[PDB]
């Protein structure tokens, strides 16, 4: 009448056909928790015995996405924030990871606007120069080079002749503006700031 | 699982009350089993009471709670009312040895290798059990007896009471070192 | 499992275990142990250089 | 309950364990046999400084060429260096700062990183390209990289956060296996020449040696007073030299499988916070919290002499695999040859 | 399903009405299954009839179009990779290709996106600055000059006089085809490393 071995979702006015299995992607996910008919659930279209759950298919969309091919890409003209809330209803920690991974693609996608963005400082000589600028590595962009005095071996030709400044729009944090912080981390910090 | 993050629940409303009345029940079929019962009668009985107790406190009772409860067991029946089951009339170690009932007293064996007590004890007995035997080989036995069955006789006592030992309370250090101490206490009397 | 304070039990099994294969496990006494280390270290005493004076140009970091 | 009972178990369990190393322990024979040749002090000087560096130096690590250090800055750069000429043959920046660990792989083409990224990042430093492009970024990692040791060029060893140590497929980016059982964070590891073999010193002072071809421990030595910084293998493996943060060394030898002989020291306090074998592994070098270094006697348990001529703190020690010198990733920014 | 030339696919929940015969160019695509209305892909719906295909309709429609006419137009408003993905779940080698050569076009065009970006440094004094700044390649960007300490008078008409830092947006391939090393390659960098 309404369960199968396939059944039918209504998120928001359409209705999906979908496997009980593809719509569970963790025993904690209310869509899981729909699939079987509970004793809570009152309000449901029964004119195609179809459950009826409000929520937008736009962000359902990357949702079965991932749910049926268990790889996360979310479209550039779509909100991952919205795929990161349609996650979190219905309880997905799996697609928060993703989501979270996608998100900090997308802040190295927009690391333009402000979001963190990596710089880093690296020393060169001379002769090495074109060695390291030639051998620096891929998926970073230089952004300067500055020459300094010798105060070794003449004015030039130093160890310390060079600094190269280079960068990639990728932060360097675990994710987004806001990582979760470890007290370990911050006790060996302190040891090394004095 | 009300423990939540200690025993306590667990441990309070019913593990330790149902250890103590285990103890008083166990003690008073005990009693009860020795006074109704024979030797071999009393070990069937006894033994076949502690795999049903055993049994039911698996089903009920958790892995931890087997510490407790199998020392327990050992205790209140296999370990007080021990010593009457030795030895008796009709009944006991010296007096089934020589019935040649291997099977029971293999059962009276691996029933009384569970406490060391017991193993014990009966080392005891049969050491006196074997003590008699090489005391009355020395002696000449009926009209005269043959140097075969006096110096080297104590070798075939020692053969016979081997096979005994291995066929009834199996091979066990203690019995072993006990028979041989056996051996070579009557072997000053060559 | 919480209640057991979160399989702590677990730990006295892999104790169990440690003492297991550290009796398996030989006990060389510390006199001859520390023998046979005296014996590999002099051994080897000569070819470490850094008990010995290194000309200029021996080591490749004066070359 | 019974839960106490067991605690009681394995307490008794490590009574047993201390009796039998007791019966196992002796009288240490090298310290009373010193009348070895004598260790004097050698007046140690590097022959190239390594001023290619301008941030801390937090680990260091040559390679199976013996020529390249693999010198890791907290900034977030790689300094794979040469070691004969004070050339940078690499510099990498990396994608998080606070890097803790590096080390060079048995590819000698290979690179790890670890920081507080909870990924380790592994370099190759060639490709058909001919710039070090990395070769595999491998998460899954819990807590911090707290220290990583190549065991093959596709398998390594990172001893994460989390009370995790467990081993990585670094073709799949995956843990090959899982080993876990400390109650404190993992943060030294040690490469045996065996190199089937690691010793792993965690946070709760235990250091556990654990076997790489099962997914079990094999022994655990203890005896620490502190979190243990580095742990070094001898140059046979059979035994390896601890540092913690105290202020005394500490032998453990896996054939008496007991703390073989301890290296007092009250002259210097600071802590162990590195420890290394020569290439005989006679002497022990202690890098310390202060800015000079130390080399004491394995055998007479006394200083074969001081690392002097720093001025910070040294985080790191390797020394050469022919034994000409030892590299010293200090914290003033310089690594220092000492021939 | 439904027996008609053409064929009505849910893809997604999205009825896509495509005839027969444009899905019989690629068996070795799972298209040419749904394609079949006697017994070897049977699929129905409980509302239309439609056959059901748990692949998206997101990047379903370049490969459709390739399908169809015989190449991919991947629309420059989603991810040229999902159009690669939905190539590898129909493993068109060719398709594939396609995809690849279009996520290269946006690396090059994207090398500021963390991607492939070639970098290096001439050097020159100023007379032939002029000459080679003046034909300097269509690619490659200028990004920095410098100068160098000269030994002779104080500044100009020294050899060494400037190094000149130039870029070029270059393509990244997606792995598992290129920067593939060689033995010999391998030896005369091992040569030529010191």
């Amino acid at each position: 009448g309404s369960v199968s071995k396939w059944v039918r979702l209504n998120v928001g006015g359409t209705y999906f056909l979908t496997t009980r299995q593809t719509l569970c992607r963790d025993p904690k996910s209310f869509l899981y928790r729909l699939c079987q008919a509970d004793p809570d659930l009152d309000s449901d279209k029964d004119e195609t015995g179809a459950y009826l759950i409000d929520r937008d298919p736009t962000y359902f969309g990357p949702v079965l996405n991932y749910l049926r091919h268990g790889k996360l890409v979310i479209n550039k003209d779509l909100a991952e924030e919205g795929v990161l809330e349609e996650a979190e209803f219905y309880n997905i920690t799996s697609l928060i990871k993703l989501v979270k991974d996608k998100i900090r693609e997308r802040d190295s996608k927009t690391s333009q606007v402000p979001v963190k963005h990596v710089y880093r400082v690296l020393q060169c000589q001379e002769e090495e120069l074109t060695q390291m600028v030639s051998t620096m590595s891929d998926g970073w962009k230089f952004e300067q080079l500055v020459s300094i005095g010798s105060s070794y071996n003449y004015g030039n030709e130093d160890q310390a002749e060079f600094l190269c400044v280079v960068s990639k729009e990728l932060h360097n944090t675990p994710y987004g503006t806001a990582s979760e912080p470890s007290e370990k981390a911050k006790i060996l910090q302190e040891r090394g700031s004095r | 699982i009300l423990g939540l993050e200690g025993r306590s629940v667990y441990e309070e409303d019913f593990e330790a009350p149902f250890l103590e009345m285990s103890a008083e029940f166990f003690q008073m079929e005990s009693q009860k089993f020795l006074a109704e019962n024979s030797a071999s009668v009393y070990i069937k009985k006894v033994e076949a009471r502690i795999n049903e107790e055993i049994e039911r406190v698996m089903h009920c009772l958790d892995k931890s709670t087997e510490e407790p409860i199998v020392k327990v067991v050992e205790r209140e029946l296999i370990s007080k009312h021990m010593k009457t089951i030795v030895e008796m009339e009709n009944s006991g170690l010296v007096h089934m040895l020589k019935n040649g009932k291997t099977e029971d007293l293999g059962c009276m064996y691996k029933l009384f290798s569970r406490v060391p007590n017991g193993l014990k004890t009966m080392c005891e007995c049969m050491s006196s059990y074997l003590r008699e035997q090489g005391k009355a080989l020395v002696s000449e036995e009926g009209e005269g007896k043959n140097p075969v069955d006096y110096i080297q006789g104590l070798l075939d006592l020692k053969s016979r009471f081997d096979r005994f030992l291995l066929e009834s309370f199996n091979n066990d250090r203690l019995f072993k070192q006990t028979i041989a101490g056996d051996f070579e206490y009557f072997l000053n009397l060559n | 499992m919480a209640s057991n304070n979160t399989a702590s039990i677990a730990q006295a099994r892999k104790l169990v275990e440690q003492l297991k294969m550290e009796a398996n496990i030989d006990r060389i006494k510390v006199s001859k142990a520390a023998a046979d280390l005296m014996a590999y270290c002099e051994a080897h005493a000569k070819e470490d250089p850094l008990l010995t004076p290194v000309p200029a140009s021996e080591n490749p970091f004066r070359e | 309950s019974e839960l106490d009972q067991l605690r009681q178990e394995a307490e008794q369990l490590k009574n047993q364990i201390r009796d039998a190393r007791k019966a196992c322990a002796d009288a240490t024979l090298s310290q009373i046999t010193n009348n070895i040749d004598p260790v004097g002090r050698i007046q140690m000087r590097t022959r190239r400084t390594l001023r290619g560096h301008l941030a801390k130096i937090y680990a260091m690590h040559w390679g199976t060429d013996s020529r390249l250090l693999v010198s890791a800055s907290q900034d977030g750069k790689l300094i794979i260096w040469d070691s004969y000429t004070t050339n940078k043959v690499h510099a990498i920046p990396l994608r998080s700062s606070w890097v803790m660990t590096c080390a060079y792989a048995p590819s000698g083409n290979y690179v790890a990183c670890g920081g507080l990224d909870n990924i380790c990042s592994i370099y190759n430093l060639k490709t058909r390209e001919g710039n070090v492009r990395v070769s595999r970024e491998l998460a899954g990692h819990t807590g911090y990289l707290s220290c990583c040791r190549f065991l093959d060029d596709n398998q390594i060893v990172t001893s994460s956060g989390d009370t995790t140590c467990a081993l990585w497929d670094i073709e799949t980016g995956q843990q090959t296996t899982t080993f876990t059982g400390h109650t404190g964070d993992v943060m030294s590891l040690s490469l045996a020449p065996d190199t089937r073999l690691f010793v792993s010193g965690a946070c709760d002072a235990s250091a556990k040696l654990w076997d790489v071809r099962e997914g079990m421990c094999r022994q655990t030595f203890t005896g620490h007073e502190s979190d243990i910084n580095a742990i070094c293998f001898f140059p046979n493996g059979n035994a390896f030299a601890t540092g913690s943060d105290d202020a005394t060394c500490r032998l453990f030898d896996l054939r008496a499988d007991q703390e073989l002989m301890t290296y007092s020291h009250d002259n210097i306090i600071c802590g162990i916070t590195s420890v290394s074998f020569s290439k005989s592994g006679r002497l022990l070098l202690a890098g310390y919290d202060d800015f000079n270094c130390n080399v004491w006697d394995a055998l007479k348990a006394d200083r074969a002499g001081v690392l002097a001529g720093h001025d910070n703190r040294v985080s790191c020690l390797g020394v050469t695999d022919d034994g000409m010198a030892v590299a010293t990733g200090s914290w003033d920014s310089f690594l220092k040859i000492w021939n």
